[PDB]
């Protein structure tokens, strides 16, 4: 046995003299000499040789093409790997034990520094044997998410910034193990493929914060995964998309964004996707017909790609279109028309160029324009029948007939008459009749439902007459005539003409006619308002009937509001323009025509409220109702011209809600939405407000912070608590732009400090969101635990002692601390972040147990819990109240202690003490351990099955408590035992309690 | 299978034949002559005497050998038939192709024509043979491009000839199963198996009742068949060598045989006593083709393995000495490339023709440099040689008589050459990525506007053709047609991932190494296969002005300094190991 391990020892030696040639044939007799005998000597050492060559390599790559000191070529370096890895596999087929020995020495919670790019591509290749293929899998999934978390603590941390050197991570290694498979390493590809799709089904987002980033980057990685699969390897390939489409194409309503997103990746390459899987993207059209609408809407803008390249696919999409259209039956229908919405809404050009013994012929025959025309109107044509369907195929030809007539400018005439055919079905013709719209029509009795959306009608009709006449000109009169007599009318009209306040009830049948036709007037008022603003240009009367539009629909919302929503009709681009005009206009021409609308401070509100709807639905959905609304750059450069707006009339003139706070919310809104998003535009987003991102930022932040100053230089009555919370979050926001490592952040931090530290305010909100921005600055910068130190004084100078004996001398290190927000809002707040502080010295204490630089990390981890120490200190003494602080203090006690045990254990394995730990151990014991008897003894003896529950869920955390102190003591009789030095001397006898009742 | 990209070096109009002709079409009524080349081109030439320049059209969309052309629609069609797996159907008075069938699995190389019911029918080396109505197939459109396939069945080997009678009731195949199959076109049902061939059949002839058959053999024997008594009435043994090419009047009594032996000869079939040699021809005779104008035939076209279609007077045949020494018309053909050498750098080519003119060929710009005459190959070849290594990027084929040059993924962009080298003036280039670049100029996709590689443009008539490696055309166009809308469509149907990453996303192939180690003269390193010795000079000066110093050799052999250690490990090195470098003061 021993005499195996020895011959083992010194051929790992002689791995590095002879040649790597050499190496497959020595691993394979070595893995035959481990089977008598040891098994992880064999394993690890092959594992730690190449892991060492990997890196060698990659350091020695790393640089110009010019002469490189090059030990190992790559070529060769990978096609030894390859070879050794199946020497193992094939190894562990014949031998269980060997396989369960690979596992274990790979097990990961802990870095485990022995994953490699080498290790990691063994383990994939090992997955083909199904007896290990769950518990590898799984072992990789747990690994990758692990070290995930690992880079989002540090990130967030500036204190284990400066303690942990950077070290590379496992989602890194697989990448690159993907990369490095393009050497023939075609048993590496199957487990490859699974565990992408693992990390896709683990972690895909359940729509339906600490651990969703995580969970995110795990998702993306195994996209990565199957993405790069897919292009190197041509046999995988094939499965690949047949287990995408599977995710895909269900009715199962399931979360799949991120499954169409990596759909859509793969099409890009076109190529790849029709040579060898070609079948199950024409599978996956067959099956069109019973999805439901929405996924078949997001299936065929995921292959869209695929599509615009291919016709042999735009010929065989159009043929399932055409069959679903005419099926009877229905759902299917509703998918034909998006799917022929859709192809015409993106290509110009549609159309091409059997039985057992029948064969397509190839035609050399041109392309026919003329041909292509008559194939468009064809499909246009049987859109035209689709128009006196249900109101969900209405709804969607009305937006997308927008966008046909903007790709095929030869459809604008069927698509403008059959617009005009279907408005004459409801516009009444006679010039004096009122109302002009026949809303009687649009409802359809059956229970009452909705027939036609009439104003949707009108939407889609002004737009496409407003392309019209900027478009082609350089029916439509006929149109502009008619759209002139409906804003006559419905300005006439004096709302009873509509039968409009009847019933206006939610339940009755005249009620629910009454509501729907109320939302139809008022989204034909708002379309009436779009078309008066262009027309005529800037003219006073045209913005009198615009006035008079929006009193119309004012007053019928105020009346469905009072007596209790919908999406308002104005395009993004409309509300751009309109508050441009409506704030920052000033050619002397166009002022006496504004002069009206401003008139109107309703109107001021309703237009920027439009624009706050518009940014929610960008939060929301990712994109905007109106048209142009899925175009990023156009959405982007509207979401400028709005910030512009907002920017000046906040700042310009200072203060429903009034405008300026509404336009400061619209200001918090877009600056999230604009990260969310628009991350890479940053900078243009930034430059288009009146250098670098930084710089920038701080122009703005300087901006808000003075005016949270001016709301804080008023009298405490006159604090304007909304406009002061929204600051901050303004301020939170835009100083997540800032560079850490800038004096503008320094200035940002300093700023905040000092308004912490001289402003009192009886806001608990206001404190609480202050003090969440000082300390997510401020950890960043360095570690919070003297900043939580002096807050805890703080509540206890306002909170008194427990003692009632004692004095306890105010310190009042920050006046936005006071004796209202002391507790339960401080206190709450600083014992979140100490539990944050001790979760990053439990991975550092974590990390060093695991690894065995140290000095520097235990030195600094001891002064972290001594600071820590002081801060727990003065909150055990404290008279808190007895609500979730005396909950949350026992709570972190009991994390407290905890993290002092697994220091304690950490010197059990090291010590075979220093002073920095002897003094820990020292205060410990005389500051915090008699205090915390004495607080559970103040916290016992001060005064259905809901409150069976509650009683004994209260009796869980003093208990914690005692098992916390009592382990942490049986420990460090260990260590006294173990390091020769008593360690409880400076431990007094535990105090205990017993019950006696009165 | 992997599409590779191919392009012919040419000039854009080729009047004359560059190959042999495999098959003759006479059109009574315009007094056209149709000749399918080997060269893959099919051209009309005027059989009238008084014009001096006979030539009309060339109908240029096959890619391989065409084997066989029939004439039908009182001349408004052309069938033809090629190796390239088709089947294609032409329109005879413009002269371009309509629609190509792709029911073949391989070389197609027989036509029978039913001039009754307007019945065509392709066989080839696949054993299969097809029917099909020429009208159905002319009144195909792109919306209407389906047909009904009836194939006959029962060839156990490939067909190598064909025949049917006038009225479209019988159809007799050759094959090298050295025995006749005759089936009925109309049932699609076998009739008889005729037997007492002893080698490949090349020829069939069938009379207007279709119950007598002459058949021709490479055992050089010519067999008579009754249809009726199935058996062989009469057997004729004329010819030396074997019999490739059959003619019969309209009284199916005088039959006219030609094949490897290049002599023709007119045979009485009533009695073989009566045998009179027309001609004596330059090559083996490969078809004829008879003059029906008038009774008997005046003249016959003969097609052999030269680019030169001749005629021959049979005026006094009825009325051993040859009738006729010198051809009455001739049809000039050209020169066919058949010895090709690929130079050291990998760019240029010296060819020689069967006329033993040597040309200079420039593969990059796809153009011919200089004509050299009359020179000897084999010392040109010496003469231009040069002491330089670049790795094989393309692959030549001479099957049509011209400069065809293919390019396949595996070493498409094996070759980098510095712009220094080449003649442009050093950027790095890739010879396979610029070729391609050029080739797929006029392609839209391919500009994000500037146009090509930058440096080169082929000319705007080479013929660019995507195919799978050993398989079907996938499609063929010109250089100057990828803007059109209908090619755009079909090259991004066809264009391969490949060729796409470097032509639409313009990404950069790899960049080979090879890794050699120095060694001082009495440490691996790896560079660029372009890397000069002057820098692995230097290198060592720093380790140890550096041109003067140091001096560098391999396998005892001084390096010179410009060269570069591709041409080094490819000519100096002479070894199956990694390449040593010996570093020693001047």
């Amino acid at each position: 046995a021993e005499e195996v391990e020895f011959v083992v020892e010194k051929a790992l030696s002689m791995f590095s003299k002879m040649n790597l040639q050499e190496i497959p044939p020595l691993v394979y007799q070595l893995l035959v000499l481990s089977s008598k005998g040891s098994r992880k000597s064999v394993l690890e050492g092959i594992i730690a040789f190449f892991s060492a060559l990997d890196k060698q390599h990659n350091e020695e790559q790393s640089g110009d093409e010019l002469l490189d000191v090059v030990t190992v070529p790559s070529g060769e370096l990978r096609h030894v790997e390859g070879t050794i890895i199946l020497h193992i596999v094939f190894a562990i087929k014949l031998d269980y034990e060997l396989g369960r020995e690979l596992v274990k020495h790979l097990k990961v919670g802990d870095s485990n520094n022995n994953l490699s790019p080498f290790s990691i591509a063994l383990l994939l290749s090992v997955t083909r044997i199904q007896r290990f293929q769950d518990q590898v899998l799984d072992l990789l999934k747990t690994s990758v998410v692990k070290s995930f978390k690992d880079l989002q603590l540090l990130q967030g941390s500036k204190f284990l910034q400066n303690l942990v050197p950077h070290r590379s991570y496992v989602s890194t290694m697989i990448l690159e193990v993907v990369k490095n498979s393009v050497h023939s390493w075609d048993h590496v590809t199957q487990g490859l493929v699974e565990l992408g799709f693992i990390l896709m089904d683990s972690y895909g987002p359940k729509k339906v914060s600490l651990s969703r980033m995580p969970n995110q980057h795990a998702c993306k990685l195994g996209a990565n995964i199957l993405l790069e699969t897919f292009k190197i390897h041509e046999m995988i390939r094939q499965e690949i998309l047949e287990q995408v489409l599977n995710r895909v194409v269900t009715r199962a309503s399931s979360p799949i964004s991120h499954f169409l997103d990596l759909l859509s990746n793969i099409v890009m390459y076109a190529p790849l996707v029709l040579q060898s899987c070609s079948s199950k993207v024409t599978e996956a059209f067959d099956y069109l017909s019973f999805l439901p609408l929405q996924t078949v809407q997001r299936l065929l803008k995921a292959v869209q790609p695929l599509l615009k390249v291919s016709m042999s696919m735009r010929d065989c999409l159009i043929l399932v279109l055409r069959k679903a259209m005419f099926a009877n039956q229905l759902d299917a229908r509703k998918s034909a028309v998006a799917g022929f919405l859709l192809l015409l809404k993106n290509f110009k050009v549609l159309g091409s160029l059997l039985s057992v013994s029948q064969v397509h012929v190839d035609v050399h025959s041109h392309y026919n324009s003329v041909a292509n025309e008559t194939f468009c109107l064809e499909i246009m044509d049987s859109l035209r029948r689709c128009l006196s369907q249900q109101a969900d195929v209405r709804l969607m030809l009305y937006e997308g007939f927008y966008d046909v007539l903007r790709r095929n400018s030869q459809l604008a005439n069927s698509v403008m008459q059959t617009l005009l055919s279907q408005l004459k079905q409801f516009y009444e013709p006679k010039p004096d009749l009122l109302p002009p719209l026949k809303l009687e029509a649009c409802i359809l009795t059956q229970k009452i439902s909705l027939q036609e959306p009439l104003d949707y009608l009108l939407c889609c009709i002004q737009h496409c007459l407003a392309w019209y006449k900027n478009t082609v000109i350089p029916f439509y009169e006929d149109l502009d005539d008619i759209l002139e007599s409906i804003t006559n009318r419905m300005i006439k009209s004096e709302l009873e003409d509509f039968e409009l306040s009847a019933d206006f009830s939610q339940s009755t049948s005249i009620g629910i006619k009454n509501n729907i036709c109320a939302f139809l007037v008022m989204g034909v008022c708002e379309v009436l308002i779009e078309y008066n603003f262009s027309i005529s240009s800037f003219s006073k009367n045209r913005f009198e009937d615009i006035l008079s539009l929006f009193m119309c629909y004012k007053k019928l919302s105020d009346i469905l509001n009072e007596k209790a929503t919908s999406d308002s009709l104005l395009s993004m681009k409309f509300v751009s323009s309109l508050l441009t005009a409506l704030f920052r206009d000033s050619i002397q021409s166009h002022q006496e025509s504004l002069s009206v609308l401003r008139s109107s401070n309703e109107f001021m509100r309703y237009a920027v409220n439009v624009a706050l709807q518009k940014v929610q639905q960008l939060k929301e959905t990712g994109h905007v109702s109106g048209p142009d609304g899925q175009n990023p750059e156009k959405i982007f450069q509207n979401l400028c011209d709005i910030t512009r707006v907002l920017l000046w009339r906040y700042t310009s003139i200072p203060t429903g809600k009034s405008i300026s706070l509404l336009c400061l919310e619209g200001l918090q809104k877009i600056f999230s939405a604009v990260q969310q998003f628009y991350q890479p535009k940053i900078q243009q987003f930034l430059r288009a407000l009146d250098v670098s991102v930084t710089q920038r930022t701080a122009f703005q932040i300087r901006q808000f912070q003075r005016s949270l100053l001016n709301l804080l230089s008023s009298q405490e009555e006159d604090f304007n608590s909304k406009e002061a919370l929204l600051l901050v979050t303004v301020l939170t926001s835009l100083s997540k732009l800032l560079e850490p490592s800038s004096p503008q952040f320094v200035q940002m931090l300093s700023w905040t400090s000092k308004i912490c530290k001289e402003n009192s305010r009886e806001d608990a909100l206001f404190c609480k969101s202050l003090m969440n921005l000082l300390f997510s600055l401020h950890v960043s910068y360095k570690s919070p635990v003297i900043l939580l130190r002096d807050l805890s004084q703080d509540i206890h100078g306002h909170l008194g002692d427990i003692d009632q004996d004692v004095e306890v001398e105010k310190t009042n290190h920050f006046a936005i601390v006071n004796l209202r927000t002391a507790a339960p809002t401080v206190c709450l707040l600083v014992l979140s972040q100490a539990e944050k502080v001790l979760e990053e010295v439990d991975w550092l204490i974590t990390k060093l147990k695991g690894q065995v630089p140290n000095q520097p990390v235990e030195k600094a981890i001891i002064m972290q819990l001594g600071t820590l120490l002081t801060f727990f200190h003065e909150l055990v003494q404290t008279a808190l109240p007895s609500g979730s602080c005396v909950d949350t203090l026992l709570k972190d006690l009991c994390k407290m202690y905890t993290t002092l045990t697994a220091l304690v254990r950490y010197y059990l394995q090291v010590c075979q003490i220093p002073k920095n730990m002897e003094k820990l151990v020292k205060l410990s014991g005389s500051h915090l351990t008699p205090l915390c008897y004495s607080f559970i003894s103040y916290v016992q003896n001060k005064s259905v099955a809901t409150a069976m529950a509650r009683v004994l869920r209260e009796t869980k955390p003093i208990p914690n408590l005692i098992f916390a102190i009592e382990q942490y003591e049986k420990f460090l009789i260990h260590l006294s035992k173990k390091s020769k030095v008593n360690l409880m001397q400076h431990m007094k006898l535990s105090t205990s309690r017993d019950f006696k009742i009165k | 299978r992997k599409v590779q990209v191919s392009y012919v070096i040419r000039d854009e109009v080729e009047k004359y034949n560059r190959n042999g002709v495999n098959a003759l079409q006479l059109d009574p009524a315009l007094n056209r002559l149709f000749t399918a080349g080997r060269d893959s081109i099919i051209r009309i030439w005027s059989v009238n005497q008084h014009k001096q320049d006979p030539y009309i059209a060339s109908m240029e969309h096959h890619t391989d050998w065409v084997n066989d052309i029939v004439l039908c629609c009182n001349g408004k069609t052309l069938i033809s038939a090629s190796s390239d797996t088709t089947v294609k159907v032409w329109n005879a008075h413009k002269g371009f192709c309509m629609s190509t069938l792709r029911t073949h699995k391989d070389y197609v190389k027989a036509l029978a024509y039913a001039k009754d019911k307007e019945l065509v029918a392709s066989a080839g080396l696949d054993r299969q043979i097809f029917l099909w109505d020429v009208n159905t197939l002319t009144a195909l459109t792109a919306s209407n491009n389906t047909v009904t396939t009836s194939s006959l069945s029962g060839n156990k080997d490939s067909i190598y000839s064909l025949a049917m009678n006038q009225l479209g009731t019988i159809i007799v195949s050759g094959s090298t199963e050295k025995v006749l199959r005759v089936w009925d076109p109309r049932t699609c049902a076998k009739l008889m198996k005729l037997k007492g061939h002893t080698d490949n059949v090349k020829a069939l002839l069938l009379n207007r009742d279709g119950t007598q058959c002459l058949s021709g053999s490479s055992d050089g024997t010519i067999r008579l068949w009754s249809l009726g008594q199935q058996r062989c009435i009469a057997t004729y043994r004329v010819h030396d060598e074997g019999v490739w090419a059959l003619q019969v009047n309209d009284a199916f009594t005088h039959v006219y045989s030609g094949g490897r032996d290049r002599k023709i000869y007119c045979t009485d079939l009533r009695n073989p006593d009566i045998r009179v040699l027309i001609c004596e021809e330059k090559a083996p005779v490969l078809k004829m083709e008879l003059d029906r104008s008038a009774d008997p035939p005046p003249a016959i076209w003969v097609a052999t393995t030269k680019s030169t279609v001749n005629k021959w007077t049979l005026k006094g045949i009825h009325n051993i000495t040859p009738l006729c020494t010198q051809p009455d018309q001739v049809i000039k053909g050209g020169a066919s490339i058949i010895q090709c050498h690929i130079l050291n750098d990998k760019r240029h080519i010296l060819t020689k023709d069967t006329n033993n003119n040597v040309a200079y060929w420039d593969v990059l710009k796809a153009c011919k440099v200089e004509d050299l005459g009359k020179v000897d190959f084999e010392d040109e070849i010496k003469k231009r040689f040069k002491m330089v290594y670049v790795p094989n990027w393309f692959s030549v084929d001479l099957k049509t008589g011209m400069l065809t040059i293919t390019l396949d993924e595996s070493d498409c962009f094996a070759a980098w050459v510095s712009a220094k080298d080449a003649g442009f003036s050093d950027p790095k280039l890739n010879l396979g990525g610029l070729l391609l670049q050029a080739l797929l100029e006029y392609w839209p996709r391919t500009h994000v506007v500037q146009k090509g590689n930058g440096y080169f443009q082929v000319p705007p008539h080479t013929p660019v053709i995507f195919g799978e490696a050993g398989g079907r055309t996938l499609f063929r166009l010109l250089c100057r047609d990828s803007g059109g809308e209908t090619e755009s469509m079909l090259l991004n149907e066809t264009v391969p991932q490949w060729v796409i990453d470097i032509t639409v996303d313009k990404n950069m192939p790899k960049f080979n190494k090879i890794p050699f180690y120095l060694q001082p003269h009495a440490d691996r390193l790896s560079a660029s296969d372009m890397l000069q010795v002057r820098k692995v000079m230097e290198h060592v000066y720093e380790k140890i002005l550096a041109e003067e110093k140091i001096e560098l050799l391999c396998q005892d052999q001084v390096l010179d300094p410009n060269m570069d250690l591709r041409t080094v490990k490819h000519f100096i090195w002479k070894s199956g190991g990694d390449l040593t470098l010996h570093y020693r003061q001047k």
